[PDB]
C-alpha cells in the first residue's frame, strides 16, 4: 500500500518481465510479479546476511532508504490489504510452508512466518514424495478455486521446506462485451501469419486513452467493478520488442499520467486463456539472488544453523480472458533442502 | 470514430488502484499457442 513497497514491486516486476522475454521471446508471458515478490520476501525473512542482502536488492528494495523490518511490516500490510472483504470483486493471496516434521525451526521464524505472512506451518513427509507434491498442489488448488493444478512436477525425497504464495483473482468488467458480438476474426502473429480467435468487441466506449507516439504504441485503460483496473498496451506492428525495452516504473507512471478520456468506436479484444509455468532459478541468478541456491547459503534465521539451501523456485500463471470479465490466479513455490 | 483492434500482440498489466500492486502481468503473442 505505501509507496516504497509499490515502487520496488514494479521495479521487480518489469525487471522480472524482461529477463522472462529475453529466455523465451516468443512465447506469451503470464505471471504475478506480487506473487513472486512476497514469496521471495517470505524466503528473506529466514535469510542472513549475503543470503539476505541478494534477496532484498535482487526484490529492488533501496537498503539504504529502508530495512528488512520495514520491508516484512510492509509485506504484512500488504496481505492484509489484499485479503480485505469485498462484495465486487474476488481477490485472496495466501502464503504456508510445508516442513519436514522433523526439521527443529527457531520460534521466532515461525511466529514471524504467521505474524507478517500469515503462513501457518504444514507438517511433510516429504520423503512420501508423491504424497507431499499432492497436499502442496491440493492446498494451491483450494487457493485458486482450481486453477492452478499442478504447481509442484517434481519434489526431491530429501526436500526439508517448501514456502508457498498463491495468488487468486477474478473479477467482472465495469462494461462488459456482449458475446452476441464476438465473432471469429484474425489474430496476427507477424505481418504474413495469423490464427483464427474469438474476438470480443464493445461499441461507443468512452474510456482512459493514449497514443504513444514516441514509444509507437497505444495504452488503453478498462476497469474492473472493485479496485482493479488493467492497462492494455498495443504496440503497432513490429514495435512490441522497441515497447518491451521501454518498460519501466517510469514509463507505466507517465503512461498512466497521460491518459485521457476519448470515445471509442469499437474496441475488440481477444477471448484467451493462457498459461505458463516457469522455473525461475536462471532469472533469479541474472537478479542478483545467488548464494541462496549455493552451499555459501545463509537461511540460519529459519533454523538456527546454516544447514538449508533453496533447490528451485517454481511459478505458475493462468490468465482467462472473457466476455463478463477475467480470471486469473498464479502460485509460486521456493523449495529448500538440507545444506 | 477512433478504433482499437487488439489483432496482434499486446501486453496487459493488471494493477490494483489501493496498493498499486501489479497483480499479473501478461504479453499475448499468440491466444492460441501450445
Ligand atoms: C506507476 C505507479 C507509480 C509509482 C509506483 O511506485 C508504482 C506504480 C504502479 C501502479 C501505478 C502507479 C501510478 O502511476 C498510478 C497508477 C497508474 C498505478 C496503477 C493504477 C493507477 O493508480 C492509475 O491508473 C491512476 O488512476
Amino acid at each position: 500500500v505505501d509507496r516504497g513497497l509499490a515502487s520496488a514491486n514494479v521495479d521487480f516486476a518489469f525487471s522480472l518481465y524482461k529477463q522472462l522475454v529475453l529466455k523465451a521471446p516468443d512465447k506469451n508471458v503470464i505471471f504475478s510479479p506480487v506473487s513472486i515478490s512476497t514469496a521471495l520476501a517470505f524466503l528473506s525473512l529466514g535469510a542472513h546476511n549475503t543470503t539476505l542482502t541478494e534477496i532484498l536488492k535482487g526484490l529492488k528494495f533501496n537498503l539504504t532508504e529502508t530495512s528488512e523490518a520495514e520491508i516484512h511490516q510492509s509485506f504484512q500490510h500488504l496481505l492484509r490489504t489484499l485479503n480485505q472483504s469485498s462484495d465486487e470483486l474476488q481477490l485472496s493471496m495466501g502464503n504456508a510452508m510445508f516442513v519436514k516434521e522433523q526439521l527443529s525451526l527457531l520460534d521466532r521464524f515461525t511466529e514471524d512466518a504467521k505474524r507478517l505472512y500469515g503462513s501457518e506451518a504444514f507438517a511433510t513427509d516429504f520423503q512420501d514424495s508423491a504424497a507431499a507434491k499432492k497436499l502442496i498442489n491440493d492446498y494451491v488448488k483450494n487457493g485458486t478455486r482450481g486453477k492452478i493444478t499442478d504447481l509442484i512436477k517434481d519434489l526431491d525425497s530429501q526436500t526439508m521446506m517448501v514456502l508457498v504464495n498463491y495468488i487468486f483473482f477474478k473479477a467482472k468488467w465495469e462494461m462488459p462485451f456482449d458475446p452476441q458480438d464476438t465473432h471469429q476474426s484474425r489474430f496476427y502473429l507477424s505481418k504474413k501469419k495469423w490464427v483464427m480467435v474469438p474476438m470480443m468487441s464493445l461499441h461507443h466506449l468512452t474510456i482512459p486513452y493514449f497514443r504513444d507516439e514516441e514509444l509507437s504504441c497505444t495504452v488503453v485503460q478498462l476497469n474492473y467493478t472493485g479496485n482493479a483496473s488493467v492497462f492494455f498496451i498495443l504496440p503497432d506492428q513490429d514495435k512490441m520488442e522497441e515497447v518491451e525495452a521501454m518498460l519501466s516504473r517510469e514509463t507505466l507512471a507517465r503512461w498512466g499520467d497521460s491518459l485521457e478520456f476519448r470515445e471509442i468506436g469499437e474496441l475488440y479484444l481477444p477471448k484467451f486463456s493462457i498459461s505458463r509455468d516457469y522455473n525461475l532459478n536462471d532469472i533469479l541468478l541474472q537478479l542478483g539472488i545467488e548464494e541462496a541456491f549455493t552451499s555459501k547459503a545463509d537461511l540460519s534465521g529459519i533454523t538456527g544453523a546454516r544447514n538449508l539451501a533453496v533447490s528451485q523456485v517454481v511459478h505458475k500463471a493462468v490468465l482467462d480472458v472473457f466476455e463478463e470479465g477475467t480470471e486469473a490466479s498464479a502460485a509460486t513455490a521456493v523449495k529448500i533442502t538440507l545444506l | 470514430r477512433t478504433i482499437v483492434r487488439f489483432n496482434r500482440p499486446f501486453l496487459m498489466i493488471i494493477v490494483d488502484h489501493f496498493t498499486w500492486s501489479i497483480f499479473f502481468m501478461s504479453k499475448v503473442t499468440n491466444p492460441k499457442q501450445a
